[PDB]
């Protein structure tokens, strides 16, 4: 899978949506058929991988074994309830496998706010203990760099691995773990709807003439002022983000935004 | 020469999700098959005591491959509970982004999870690429040169003497394999178009946030409606019609002639992975309370008799949790379900699997597109019919063929043709509709405080549903029940095969080590562990 030449990533998936996975695959300039033959080595990711089973087992120990060392992307939660139960990989849980390769990698980034901050499976009741990586693994030294969002922009992972790989250091991150560089603005102050925050101008409902004039979403929910995120700056799929569709922010990138931003439709 | 004993594939590759499948091997044929899924997160347990209106922003995290179906789903459950008849437009921008939705999934699956199962990428660098040139601009009317394909084999002859292969280490085709029959050349085209669609995909996705705000997981859905005024605009209306219009050409010039070109070359796939009963739940409405009025119309078949198509019941569903790891074993209705998470390892109590097993009046149903596709098809659908004998004559199949692994493969283009076309026609209803100045596109409607609702949607995978039952205006119950709960679920209390694992019986393994002839047929049904088990 791997050797010299081009750096080594290990991609693993614990109790997660594939949404990250895919937003990785929206990868634009570079597109991810560039980052995949020329940039990295993927060298382990169960999405797209040929091997399947022992021969793919057989791959990921022999990624994680190199020499050359690797750097793990890991998407989702842990489930820690029960013993890990409720997430197992060729019957290993989730949590021991991560317990034993993440120490082992170079470095780690948790990509999604599941693997960031615990996500969707970890909201009230929390039924199988899922935790963010750095909270699941604190006592095993790992200290991931967080790309928070679901899924975040896929912008902000290839920008994280290339500052990496040029530097050979995480580069500023914010007190959640985060880039700075990329979650160093509320998506608020970024908002092309500000002006009408400022003057007080509130669509009072979706069906109203005020949504259809493009006033401010606040009254309908929106979490804008209380989230870290360059969605209104870059955008999605290079042409459009929640609130130029219309809809309020629901926080995606804040941790326990589940419980923290609900109800969605208020403020 | 032939291997009797257990196989175990954990993790299954190239789907989205954790599927563990477990099969006994006879003189190399299989015997029996379980379809283990070994992640549970929860998320109808989360949702309990909820907004209705925050279901829809929890559920779409069921799965970010098949992103926005479940928005949809839950959005059509809770509109249906609280009885709002959503404005022509939200149903046209709905119903476009679905559309779109198909046609980036099944052009992914094909090349990106299905093809490494056929498809011997390294023998791609011994071909010949006038020979492959000629032979790609046979098939398509798109004109590929050799310098073309030359081009994809300097870039793949560099990257495999790296000796880093990544995501094509220990491929079961490396150093060659007996189930793997593609010669050179046609390895060469379809590990050219694999790569083309890379960055097609990229494409494909976009079109859904033209309108949808973003993909994955989109956010232009709300009760009563859609929120995104500017899907009303010419500009963005051009743009989405670009993306589909290449979408489109690259589903008719690519994906299905290569598509032919495989099935073609693995004609004997014709003679694995066969089911009985299929289910559908119709999808793209005119009339959000009625399914009859979807393009593609629900149906039940029981035995493959599909001259008796009978009508689907909602109400005889049942999710079975006897060889689940769930308390106890009694079925349930979605709208009486039970999500009580009980582990059992593996077998413990002969329990396999986090997924329920739904039944309809008892029985496993396939759902996807070949059940979209048959029960189209003996409706009497017009372009599913066009289009499936088409198929069938450039095969030189009888339609009996289609009740195969690579029937389902099949079936899954011919839907992503059909679909492709019909995006074109929506829009120009929508156009048409804006155009007699319609600009509506959402509707006011009131919470109730007790009310039961359900939601359906015809996925990239089958027959989707969620179920409300609204207590005190919140969450009192929420069921999912998803397509891949169907079709790669556990057996039931009456120990009845779930589809994939009966489909399974009779594949011969070749090398047990390398065991894709599994992965072939696993593959067809384009598994969902995150959907099936939410
Ligand atoms: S962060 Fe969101 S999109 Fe990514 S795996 Fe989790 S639920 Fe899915
Ligand atoms: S729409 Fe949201 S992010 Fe934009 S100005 Fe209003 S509150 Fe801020
Ligand atoms: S919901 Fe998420 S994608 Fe951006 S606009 Fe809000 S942080
Ligand atoms: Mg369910």
């Amino acid at each position: 899978l791997m050797g010299p030449r081009r750096p080594s990533v290990v991609y693993l998936h614990n109790a997660e949506c594939t949404g990250c996975s895919e937003s990785v695959l929206r990868a634009f300039e570079p597109y991810i058929d560039t980052l995949i033959l020329d940039t990295l080595s993927l060298d382990y990711h169960e999405t797209i991988m040929a091997a399947a089973g022992d021969a793919a087992e057989a791959a990921l120990e022999q990624a994680v074994n190199s020499p050359h060392g690797f750097i793990a992307v890991v998407e989702g939660g842990i489930p820690t309830a029960a013993n890990g139960i409720y997430g197992k990989v060729a019957n290993h849980t989730m949590l021991d496998i991560c317990s034993r390769i993440l120490p082992k990698a170079q470095a780690v980034i948790a990509y999604g706010t599941c693997a960031t901050f615990g996500g969707v499976q970890a909201a009230k009741p929390n039924p199988t203990g899922a935790k963010g990586v750095n909270d699941a693994l604190k006592h095993l030294g790992v200290k991931a760099i967080n790309i928070a969002g679901c899924p975040p922009n896929p912008y902000n992972l290839v920008g994280t691995i290339v500052y990496y790989l040029k530097n050979k250091a995480a580069p500023e991150l914010d007190s959640l773990n985060r880039p700075t560089m990329f979650f160093g603005q509320t998506v608020h102050e970024q908002c092309p709807r500000l002006p009408h925050f400022d003057a007080g101008e509130f669509a009072p409902s979706f069906e109203s003439e005020e949504a259809r004039k493009g006033w401010c979403l606040y009254e309908l929910g929106c979490k804008g002022p209380v989230t870290m995120n360059n969605c209104p700056k870059i955008k999605f799929n290079q042409t459009n983000w929640p609130v130029d569709a219309g809809h309020p922010c629901i926080g995606c990138s804040e941790p326990d935004f589940w419980d923290a931003m609900t109800p969605f439709y208020q403020n | 020469s032939s291997y009797s004993g257990p196989i175990v594939v954990d993790p299954v590759t190239r789907i989205e999700g954790h599927l563990r499948i477990e099969v006994e091997v006879e003189n190399g044929k299989v015997k029996n098959a379980y379809s283990s899924s070994t992640l549970f997160r929860g998320l109808e347990i989360i949702l309990k005591g909820r907004d209705p209106r925050d279901a829809q922003h929890f559920t779409q995290r069921t799965c970010g491959v098949c992103t926005y179906t479940h928005a949809l789903a839950s959005t059509r459950c809770v509109d249906n509970a609280v009885g709002v008849h959503i404005p022509k437009n939200a149903t046209y921008i709905r119903n476009l982004v679905l559309g779109a939705q198909y046609l980036h999934d099944h052009i992914v699956h094909f090349y990106h999870l299905h093809a490494l199962d056929f498809v011997d990428v390294t023998a791609a660098l011994k071909a010949d690429p006038a020979k492959a040139a000629k032979v790609a601009s046979s098939i398509s009317p798109r004109k590929t040169t050799a310098a073309d394909l030359k081009a994809v084999q300097d870039k793949l002859k560099t990257f495999v003497e790296t000796g880093q292969l990544g995501p094509f280490t220990n491929a079961y085709f490396l150093g060659g394999h007996p189930a793997y029959y593609l010669d050179p050349e046609t390895n060469l085209i379809a590990t050219a178009h694999y790569l083309e669609a890379l960055r097609l995909q990229v494409k494909a996705a976009r079109a859904m946030a033209v309108f949808g705000a973003k993909n994955p997981h989109t956010q232009f859905t709300v009760v009563g409606g859609v929120t995104c005024y500017d899907a009303l605009t010419p500009q963005r209306i051009a743009e989405f019609e670009a993306l589909w219009k290449e979408t489109k050409a690259f589903v008719d010039e690519v994906y299905i002639p290569d598509l032919l070109v495989v099935a073609a070359a693995y004609k004997d796939w014709t003679q694995y992975g066969g089911t009985d009963n299929f289910i559908t739940f119709g999808e793209f409405p005119k009339d959000e309370y009625d399914l009859n009025s979807r393009f593609f119309k629900p149906g039940v078949v029981f035995k493959r008799d599909f001259k008796n198509i009978k009508p689907f019941d909602k109400m005889q569903i049942e999710e079975h949790v006897r060889h689940s790891w769930y308390e106890g074993a009694e079925a349930r209705h979605p709208w009486k379900g039970q999500t009580q998470p009980k582990y059992t390892d593996l077998h413990g109590d002969d329990r396999y699997s986090w997924m329920k097993a739904p039944r309809y009046m008892g029985e496993p149903m396939e759902t996807g597109p070949l059940a979209q596709v048959l029960i189209a098809y003996s409706q009497g659908h017009p372009k599913v019919k066009a289009v499936t004998d088409a198929v069938l004559a450039k095969l030189g199949v009888g339609p009996e063929a289609l009740f195969s692994t690579l029937g389902r493969t099949a079936a899954r283009g011919i839907e992503t043709a059909v679909i492709a076309e019909y995006v074109g026609v929506m829009l120009q209803e929508y156009k048409d509709n804006i155009a007699k100045g319609d600009n509506v596109i959402c509707a006011p409607w009131e919470m109730p405080k007790q009310a039961e609702g359900v939601g359906f949607v015809n996925a990239p995978r089958g027959g989707l549903s969620h179920w409300i039952r609204i207590e005190d205006g919140k969450i009192g119950n929420f069921q999912l029940v998803v397509p891949s709960t169907w079709t790669l679920g556990p057996r039931c209390d009456k120990n009845k095969l779930s589809p994939v694992e009966a489909s399974l019986i009779g594949t011969p393994v070749a090398d047990a080590k390398r065991p894709v002839e599994i992965l072939r047929t696993v593959h067809s049904f384009d598994p969902c562990i995150a959907c099936g088990v939410h």
